[PDB]
């Protein structure tokens, strides 16, 4: 579309030892009101993948259809040959430079996480069609403000473990409610390892509000 | 030279080339379907003319969704051809209504292709019929079949194929309405079994599959252990 | 529209409906064509001499540009739109190029077309034979002969149409280079070629003759009658 | 809406007698954050062909995959590997089809030849190219090119011996420009990876560079 | 598909058109349209086959067409066939004259026709048009015309011509009656009459029109019952 | 405009204005925009009065020959899919503000919103227009779970009135819509019937 | 960059400089702004360097097929309206592209100015390019017919060399070309900073 | 009565079995690979003593390093000759480089059974070209000699003969070849056949030749050049 | 005689003899063996030279880095298959960034090759194809034709006189699972030169090899590399 509805703020996402987490809160926006306020921007791609999306939600809806409908094309052959992460993430960032050439594009910044054969997936595909992968990934306002906590993390602590990992995705959504005015306090946990994908929440982040006072 | 051409009536009133290619269908293995009380059970006596064959090699029954299941006789290309077909409709189905597909309205869009291709003489009728079945909450168990001309029923009980009015026989018997997917997938198999013609034809090939409350309404091929416990049982 | 093959191989590796359409040229009338060292001939034989008929409106022999000229045999009304299509190409070929084109470009063109009707789906081949004349920029007289399949070859002196077989024998023991001396002898040959042909020979003989650097000139039922006069 | 975003980076290229050299920084940014410092610039082509793409990282990303199909497609049809000559001049068209809508890209070719010499190919967006002995594209391409034309083409220098350029010599340049680039341009940084074409295959080797 | 075919545009083992031949035999059938030119004019006469004491009047001509202000035609054999050619006829005329803003002349409309006529029994697997048509009319290249087409896309430019039922023995007489250079309006009508009681006539069994210059404008006429009536009258006279 | 639809047990109950404006003049004061889809489905209209008409009257066409050939009442869920598909399909052109409401026998009582993008959310009980904005605080302190038929009834009729008294694009009467297994009971509020609220005076 | 073409007694002389800009700084100083489209004929480029590359590039292949069709080369009048027919049709577009075709045909020396506006003039004397008013003075000044062919390297290479003095998107060498009845060759490539200590 | 595209009960299209027979009219070409060069010789078959011997061309240059000798219908070769003109100016536009002998033969092989009525549009062949091709020119693998026919398959040959005569032709080839060969012992030995399997006084006017040498261009051999290769 | 001309003219036994008539191209041609192990793929095609001076014709063609076909029957329709499975095989590589799973590629081609026997006018694909790939469930083997119908075996043999090739290739079709690379490669070439006649055998000219395994791309082996191969046998 040219000219976005209703959006969804930044998404959260890192990886982890065996595994990638990524976090999204449950709000679509109408410009600065807040309209629906219990939507998930987390879908389930298939057992090793799962795809997070910020910005325009009706663009969000399309894909997760158009994708939904390629997983179970794909279920019905039974051939023993799925989609990897990588493949969702190739055939993403083809659909989104193929709408931004024909100057129609889908306003959204997907995240995409998975975990094939031992390897977890981090992947990032925006509107314009730049795809890249990373160790942790943080769209709209989560790359000014949460990925600059994330990397200090990353830096020191290049694996980190279930607990970490998903620890630290709580003290990013926490600083995304305090900084980011398009935010809401009830977010989702997607989690995806050798077992699947996990989809966790309604959740909400402790704030303090000590500094009123002083 | 009434019976070349799809868009040509006898003079009996009859389109011959519908008719040859329902002869077609009869040159084919035997392919039945049973629908229990919670569930429809699939078998074909696929027939190996090779040993060179790997074991699986041109299956005879299909995934047409993830709820439907699709059995086949006849022409495998043009089988195949309609399994894409109807692979199609309840793709487009969901995308435009919403959720998944009833099977009567499955079994009537492809139907009505069918008997589009009986009705000139730019193409050709498909030489191949198929049976269709599925399970839902709500719905429950619907099994069509849907032969060369278009037309298209529901059944209890079907069978297609060379020995199709013998194998219909042995599954009157069954009182499938009170039956079980899980039994009657033996029942199904032993069907199968006396039909099969082991003096005129070579060896084959079980293929059973089933849909049902115990799958979850979903579709799949009948488990291995299942498999070779209801082929020792009609053996 | 109409895609059915109409032009396919024979048993025998014959395409039939071109060797129809060959069939159709020798039922035509006789056209004759000589090439001399300053000028170029073409004789056609007047089937029909029809005194009601208005001649002007009959003549088998064309011009597709200003230094290149045409007769033909066969089917009139094939002819007709090959020869609108070959003026056509003369002037498309004046407008990209700066220059006139050349004999053998535009029966070269001419050729292309007839053997594309031959490999075309709903439609028949052309059922004419044509003997293109002219002058080059050098001032080279030409003279080439397509036929229905396709073909095209440049001749010294070519007959085309029934008596073409006779003419081309005749012509063959005639034709030598002090038969083509000067204008006049290429003239008297051109008649001589088709009075052996041409019943009541004389006032059923139209002829059009083109020099270096000059338009074309078709001779009238006088300076015809003093040639053949001549001969005697 | 633009379809069009500057993503940064800065491809080298150095021919040589026998050797060629495709170096590039691995930062990837947008406005003024960085997407990720690990995003290498230089893609191998065949065994003797190294291209460098810099610019916006949609365009190079989808040009890079329309080159390996038409390599690839070349191959089938002419049952042999596509020259470094052959490519340039394939990649001149392909970036002229678009020339209404261009590929904000900064292609640089650096393989072998026929004769196994060092050739180098530098491109412009809309096709336009020409083989040089050595060639800077991308955001620090004004910061390097001077330096290069001194150091390299010996401009500028009156008595000089004029030696010529070796693999050994030709590494450490690359590493020295790159590291003085770090320092100016903002969009420079991370690590330095650096693709040699020598007859032998190609080989990689990577620097660390300033992270700020 | 392949086998319905009737192949219409395929030559036979003669070189011959079938299909253009089939329907030449057709406009051998039909009623006699004869053209005679003069000097000060040209004229059409056409056997009316309508006849009945039940049939009306109502057009202003039943075989002969107007085509635009200085060309008149006259079709023969399948009319049906006659009433596509007339219309594409007329739109030929006004298409030229939307382009050049003059009359077109009298062998270009001819020409235009005829191709259209070439084109259905070469490509397109349809049959023939299976009318022959006659067209007289005056331009400022050649003054007075008289041409003539067939099926084939074939045209040629006459003096006096005949086409239709018994237009064999119309021509034969035709040329040992005419007179080249020498022929007025009053005498090529007195022709006409001779010639179409001589390939039968009362005055409602045949339809007159002429085409004269008047004044630097063309005019195209249907002579009246009783104009024609007293010219059958004199030649009986001379009978 | 002002439009709201809330779900409670048998069915749902739908509301709206009756004002049609062209920028300070009413053209219609007393306009429906409540349309009926099929005998339990309604919608509810906002936005642009010709694309919201002709998107009903397509989703309507559809819909009742879908009906027809499935030989079975269709899901409310379905009609709400007709309607996202032709709203996000279009979406540069129309500009329609669907809330789509009724019931069925597999799902009972639902409200889907289609909003200006042509997204399709469902909720409990769902308000848009122009109007809309001035009633969100209200209807978030009113709403409670558990309310019947006729608390639904009022509940919305409430919140109506108290749009119109300050939305400029809202006005006129109100028409309520109850949808159940039974049918359909529309009924309008005008003058007197509408809920009343005092104005704080000094 | 600059681009100049006379006609005199000896054929034709085309000299260009070798300069690339993008913007303010100098992509190159050894451009190729000389096609070869054949033994015969030459092409030179001025404007979009993509652009003028491309379509004489696709000039060159229809010349060659133009060759193998009638057995003879091709004129250049009907060059140089080849690529005047081919660049009207995207007229308005953007192309940017001034060429000067010559060669040598039965016509004798031939020298046409194609540009992508519309404009194809047959001439003696052109110069396209930013330093190509620069060109004009100098060329016109010491321009004659009887030139004799040592004289007119030294006209070219003077033109030239004056107006990469003045024009700040010009410089770099000079590439001298001759055409002849034979066909043309390379006459010379002198650096202008070599020109500037030969001139003073 | 039957399509184009009908199989025969053996499994051969019928239409390409009778386009193959009328190969074996034309006249005959024969072409010879060796290391000096591919050299390609066909008679011209001269009707009448009116017509030009030079108008009959049934040897052309596809490019400069590439030959071509016909034979069966030669109004069909026209067709498929500019294509292969066209397919090399291509190659040389978008790569920068000349194309080998066994990539234009390929691609001039892909129009063999491009026809059809059914499903097709109105520029589509009807029928298949009733021509056989003989391709020699020298690549990056030296000299080179594909053989095409009308069903679309090509070969590599060292010596190859194409017509009416064919069969004995190629029954002189194998006589007279080895792997060692010149390339004027290649031209005489063409020359020999020819002049065995003809019915005119094989002459310089009679028949044509060319030759495709690593060193120089495409080389068709002229009058003088002939006669005195004929001594 | 009615009903052998169209595809679309299903005869009075239930029978397509056009389409018939199409795999009888494929027995006119030459034979082809293709096996497999549990990490290799091998196709042996016997190149046949009409003529005694031309070059025998090529039988295996390049798909992609993992898949390999070995043609039989018409070339120009096998060039036509071969340019349609290179197509899709580049698609999936620029969509999804993987290789296409060999099963996949085959279901395309049946899908193509089935529209032309259902359509009047056109006509079947009178080539049998040999495709050999490997992807994520190993090794592949799988034999398409004119009827387009297409079987997955561990062991196939197509062309002339391949019934003996094919008969000998069920003997031991039990240890190729085991069977290493050359022994795998050998079994091929014996079981391919039981189609031979017994007046020649098997050279270096006439035989063409293409092998594809786990860490293997699609190689091919002409004549000098046919030799190591071929050097063994007995």
């Amino acid at each position: 579309t040219q000219n976005p509805m209703v959006t969804g703020t930044s998404v959260l996402g890192v990886k982890f030892d065996g595994g990638v987490v990524i976090a999204a809160d449950m709000l679509g926006s109408y410009g600065s009101l807040a309209r629906f306020r219990n939507i998930s921007r987390i879908m389930r791609v298939n057992d090793s993948t799962m795809l997070g999306a910020s910005g325009d939600y009706a663009d969000f809806q399309y894909l997760k259809q158009v994708l939904g409908q390629m997983v179970i094309d794909e279920e019905l052959l039974g051939d023993g040959h799925s989609y990897s992460p990588r493949a969702i993430h190739s055939w993403l960032t083809r659909a989104m430079y193929s709408r931004r050439s024909k100057m129609n594009p889908l306003w959204n910044t997907m995240v995409i996480g998975g975990y094939a054969d031992g390897e977890s997936f981090l992947g990032y595909v925006d509107m314009l069609g730049v795809a890249y992968e990373a160790p942790s990934l943080a769209t709209g306002y989560g790359a000014y403000l949460a990925q600059p906590l994330l990397r200090e993390v990353l830096e020191k602590q290049p694996v980190l473990s279930q607990t970490e990992a998903r620890e630290l995705v709580e003290r990013c959504m926490r600083v995304l409610y305090y900084r980011d005015a398009r935010s809401y306090n009830r977010f989702q946990i997607a989690t995806v390892t050798e077992k699947g994908v996990e989809i966790e929440g309604p959740l909400s982040a402790q704030t303090n509000w000590d500094i009123a006072h002083m | 030279g009434y019976d070349l051409s799809a868009s040509t009536f006898s003079p009996d009133g009859r389109v011959f080339q519908v008719e040859y290619a329902m002869k077609a269908v009869e040159n084919s293995s035997t392919a039945i379907g049973i629908r229990c009380k919670d569930g429809v059970v699939f078998g074909v006596e696929k027939l190996v003319l090779s040993k060179l064959y790997e074991e699986g090699s041109n299956k005879r029954l299909f995934n047409v969704d993830r709820h439907v299941g699709m059995a086949v006789a006849g022409l495998l290309a043009d089988a195949r051809s309609l399994a894409d077909i109807a692979r199609e409709e309840a793709s487009n189905f969901r995308s435009n209504f919403g959720y998944n597909i009833p099977l009567k309205h499955l079994a009537d869009r492809v139907a009505m292709y069918v008997h589009a291709y009986t009705l000139y003489s730019a193409v050709r009728p498909f030489g191949c019929s198929f049976m269709l079945g599925s399970y839902s909450a709500n719905d429950g168990a619907q099994l069509y079949m849907i032969d060369p001309s278009g037309v298209s029923y529901g059944y209890w009980g079907c069978a297609i194929g060379k020995a199709r009015q013998a194998a219909k026989t042995e599954i009157e018997k069954l009182q499938m309405k009170e039956m079980t997917c899980r039994d009657v997938v033996k029942e199904v198999a032993k069907i199968i079994y006396i039909v099969h013609d082991e003096v005129k034809d070579k060896a084959f090939e079980l293929e059973l599959s089933w849909v049902g409350e115990l799958t979850k309404g979903r579709h799949e091929i009948v488990p291995k252990d299942i498999r070779e416990e209801a082929e020792k049982y009609a053996k | 529209s109409y895609d059915r093959a109409i032009t396919v191989f024979s048993p025998d590796g014959h395409l039939f409906q071109v060797e129809y359409a060959q069939e159709a040229v020798k039922k035509g009338s006789t056209a004759v064509g000589v090439r001399g060292k300053d000028i170029v001939v073409l004789g056609v034989e007047k089937k029909s001499v029809a005194k009601l008929q208005d001649e002007r409106t009959v003549r088998k022999i064309c011009a597709l540009d200003d230094n290149v000229c045409m007769a033909f045999a066969g089917l009139t009304a094939d002819a007709r739109i090959v020869i609108n299509r070959a003026r056509v190409e003369c002037q498309s070929h004046r407008l990209t190029v700066e220059d006139p084109v050349t004999v053998e470009y535009i029966t070269r063109y001419i050729a292309s077309l007839k053997q594309r009707y031959t490999q075309s789906n709903g439609r028949r081949p052309f059922g004419i034979s044509a003997l293109i004349v002219g002058f080059d920029f050098d001032g080279t007289p030409r003279l080439y002969q397509t036929d229905p399949s396709g073909t095209y070859h440049a001749w010294k002196a070519n007959a085309i149409g029934r008596g073409a077989k006779s003419v081309r024998e005749f012509l063959e023991k005639n034709y030598t280079d002090d038969a083509i001396e000067t204008d006049d002898l290429t003239i008297k040959l051109v008649i001589k070629a088709l009075l052996e042909v041409v019943q009541s020979g004389g006032k059923n003989i139209e002829l059009a003759v083109m020099r270096r650097d000059q338009p074309l000139k078709i001779l009238n039922p006088e300076e015809i009658e003093k040639y053949v006069a001549e001969i005697e | 809406f633009s379809p069009y975003a500057f993503n940064g980076g800065t491809v080298l290229a150095i021919a040589g007698e026998d050797f060629s050299i495709v170096a590039s920084d691995t930062r990837l940014s947008e406005g003024f954050s960085i997407h990720t410092r690990d995003s290498p610039k230089c893609y191998k082509l065949t065994d003797k062909t190294v291209i460098g793409c810099s610019g916006f990282h949609g365009d190079c990303l989808t040009l890079t995959k329309i080159i390996e199909a038409r390599l690839k497609m070349y191959k089938h049809s002419n049952n042999k590997a596509m020259t470094t000559g052959a490519i340039a001049a394939m990649l001149s068209t392909i970036l002229y089809s678009r020339r209404f809508f261009p590929y904000y890209v900064y292609n640089i070719i650096g393989g072998l030849d026929e004769e196994g010499k060092g050739a180098v190919y530098s491109f412009d967006p809309v096709g336009s190219y020409q083989r040089d002995s050595f060639k800077a594209g991308g955001s620090a391409s004004a910061m390097l090119q001077p330096l290069l034309d001194n150091q390299v083409g010996f401009k500028n220098m009156q008595n000089v011996e004029h030696v010529p350029l070796t693999l050994d010599r030709a590494m450490r340049l690359v590493k020295d420009v790159f590291i003085s680039a770090a320092e100016r341009d903002v969009y420079t940084g991370d690590a330095l990876r650096i693709c040699i074409v020598t007859k032998e295959g190609i080989r990689e080797e990577t620097v660390p560079l300033r992270k700020d | 598909s392949r086998r319905y075919d009737s192949r219409t545009t395929i030559f036979s083992p003669e070189g011959r058109l079938y299909q253009v031949e089939y329907a030449m035999e057709a406009i051998g059938h039909a009623g006699t349209c004869l053209g005679i030119l003069a000097n000060d004019g040209v004229l059409l006469a056409a056997e009316r086959r309508n006849i009945h004491k039940l049939l009306d009047e109502v057009f202003f001509s039943e075989k002969i067409y107007k085509l635009n202000e200085d060309m008149a035609c006259s079709v023969a054999g399948i009319t049906s066939d006659a009433n596509v050619l007339t219309n594409e006829l007329r739109l030929i005329a006004q298409r030229y004259l939307l382009q050049y803003q003059e009359p077109i002349p009298c062998e270009q409309l001819v020409t235009a026709l005829c191709d259209i006529k070439q084109a259905y029994t070469q490509f397109g697997g349809k049959r023939p048009f299976g009318v022959s048509l006659l067209y007289i009319g005056w331009d400022k290249h050649y003054g007075f015309q008289l041409y003539q087409s067939d099926p084939s896309g074939n045209y040629g430019g006459w003096k006096a011509t005949c086409i239709g039922n018994n237009s064999a023995a119309a021509v034969s007489m035709l040329k040992q009656d005419y007179k080249e250079g020498e022929m007025t309006l009053k005498s090529a009508l007195a022709l006409a009459v001779k010639v179409l009681n001589k390939t039968m006539l009362s005055a409602e069994k045949v339809e007159i029109a002429t085409l004269t210059r008047e004044s630097g404008k063309t005019v195209i006429r249907v002579l009246k019952q009783k104009e024609v009536e007293q010219l059958i009258k004199k030649h009986e006279e001379e009978e | 405009t002002t439009i709201m639809a809330v779900q409670f047990n048998g069915g749902v109950v739908l509301g709206a204005d009756s004002r049609t404006t062209t920028g300070s003049y009413i053209a219609n004061r007393v306009t429906d925009k409540l349309t009926p889809i099929h005998d339990h489905i309604f919608c509810c209209r906002s936005g642009s009065a010709a694309d919201t008409q002709a998107v009903a009257d397509a989703v309507t066409y559809q819909l009742g020959f879908h009906s027809i050939e499935l030989n079975e009442p269709p899901l409310v869920h379905t009609a709400a899919s007709l309607f996202k598909e032709m709203c996000y399909r279009y979406r540069e052109d129309l500009m329609a503000g669907i809330i789509i409401a009724g019931w069925d026998p597999q799902e009972g009582g639902q409200v889907y919103s289609v909003p200006m993008g042509g997204m399709m959310v469902r909720q409990s009980f769902a308000i848009g227009g122009s109007g809309s904005s001035y009633i969100y605080g209200y209807v978030d302190a009113t709403y409670r779970e558990g309310m019947t038929k006729d608390e639904c009834l009022q509940f919305t009729a409430n919140a109506l009135a108290l749009a119109m008294e300050r939305d400029g694009s809202s006005g006129g009467v109100i028409r309520l819509a109850a949808i159940q297994e039974s049918g359909v009971e529309r009924q309008v509020l005008l003058g007197d019937q509408i809920p009343k609220f005092t104005i704080a005076t000094l | 960059t600059t681009t100049l073409a006379f006609k005199f007694l000896h054929g034709v002389i085309v000299a260009a400089d070798s300069r690339a800009t993008a913007g303010a700084y100098i992509a190159s100083q050894t451009v190729k702004k000389v096609i070869e489209i054949n033994p015969y004929l030459l092409g030179t480029m001025a404007g979009g360097a993509a652009d003028c590359s491309f379509w004489e590039r696709l000039l060159a292949r229809q010349c060659r097929i133009y060759e193998l069709r009638n057995k003879e080369r091709i004129s250049v009048a009907a060059a140089s309206k080849l690529l005047a027919n081919m660049v009207y049709q995207y007229k308005g577009m953007g192309l940017s592209m001034g060429t000067m075709i010559c060669g040598w045909d039965k016509r004798g020396p031939g020298l046409y100015y194609v540009d992508s506006e519309g404009n194809r003039i047959s001439g003696t004397a052109f110069s396209v390019g930013s330093g190509s008013v620069y060109a004009y003075g100098v060329m016109d000044r010491g321009y004659s017919y009887d030139l004799k062919v040592e004289e007119a390297y030294d006209l070219a290479r003077r033109a030239i060399y004056q107006a990469t003095y003045r024009d700040a998107y010009s410089g770099g060498a000079v590439n001298l070309y001759h055409v002849r009845e034979d066909g043309w060759i390379r006459v010379s490539s002198d650096n202008v900073a070599d020109l500037h200590d030969k001139y003073s | 009565d039957r399509g184009v595209n009908t199989f025969s009960p053996e499994g051969r299209l019928f239409q390409v079995e009778y386009a193959i027979e009328a190969i074996k009219l034309g006249s005959t070409a024969i072409g010879i690979q060796t290391s000096e060069g591919v050299c390609l010789a066909v008679e011209k078959r001269i009707t009448s003593p009116l017509m030009e011997p030079s108008s009959i061309e049934k040897i052309v240059e596809i490019d400069a390093h590439i030959g071509c000798a016909m034979s069966g219908l030669i109004a069909d070769a026209k067709t498929l000759i500019d294509k292969a003109r066209v397919e090399t100016q291509n190659h040389w536009f978008t790569y920068n480089e000349t194309m080998t002998v066994e990539s234009v033969t390929q691609a001039v092989s892909n129009l063999a059974l491009q026809f059809g009525e059914e499903d097709a549009d109105p520029g589509a062949m009807s029928r298949p070209f009733g021509v056989a091709l003989l391709f020699g020119g020298v690549d990056e693998k030296g000299p080179q000699l594909f053989h095409m026919d009308p069903s679309g398959t090509f070969v590599q040959c060292d010596a190859r003969a194409i017509g009416s005569a064919s069969e004995g032709a190629q029954s002189s080839l194998q006589e007279v070849y080895h792997k060692s060969m010149t390339l004027k012992e290649a031209i005489k030995s063409s020359l020999i056949i020819l002049k065995q399997v003809m019915e005119e006084k094989l002459n310089a006017t009679n028949i044509e030749l060319a030759t495709v040498q690593p060193g120089q261009n495409f080389h068709m051999f002229t009058k003088e050049e002939l006669e005195e290769v004929i001594k | 005689n009615q009903y052998d001309n169209d595809v679309t003219v299903w005869s009075p036994q239930g029978r397509i003899h056009q389409i018939e008539y199409a795999m009888e191209a494929v027995k006119q041609g030459s034979a082809t063996v293709g096996l497999k192990s549990k990490t290799h793929a091998v196709l042996v095609a016997l190149k046949r030279a009409q003529s005694e001076l031309a070059a025998h014709q090529k039988k295996i063609l390049h798909v992609d880095n993992h898949i390999g076909i070995s043609i039989a029957g018409l070339t120009a329709d096998a060039r036509l298959l071969c340019n349609f499975m290179r197509q899709e095989c580049l698609d999936s590589r620029f969509v999804f960034d993987r290789p296409l799973p060999v099963s996949r590629l085959v279901s395309l081609i049946g899908s193509k090759t089935q529209i032309p026997t259902q359509r009047y006018g056109r006509r079947p694909y009178g080539v049998g194809l040999l495709i050999a790939g490997y992807d994520d469930m190993g090794p592949h083997i799988f034999q398409t034709c004119p009827s387009a119908n297409y079987f997955d075996c561990r062991a196939m043999s197509i062309g002339a006189r391949s019934q003996s090739a094919r008969t000998y290739l069920e003997r031991h079709m039990s240890e190729f699972m085991e069977c290493n690379l050359d022994e795998l490669v050998k079994h091929g070439l014996r079981a391919l030169r039981e189609t031979l006649p017994a007046e020649q055998d098997l050279t270096t000219k006439n035989v063409s090899i293409g092998i594809v395994g786990k860490d293997l791309e699609f190689t091919i082996y002409d004549d000098d590399d046919v030799s190591p191969f071929l050097d063994g046998l007995e």
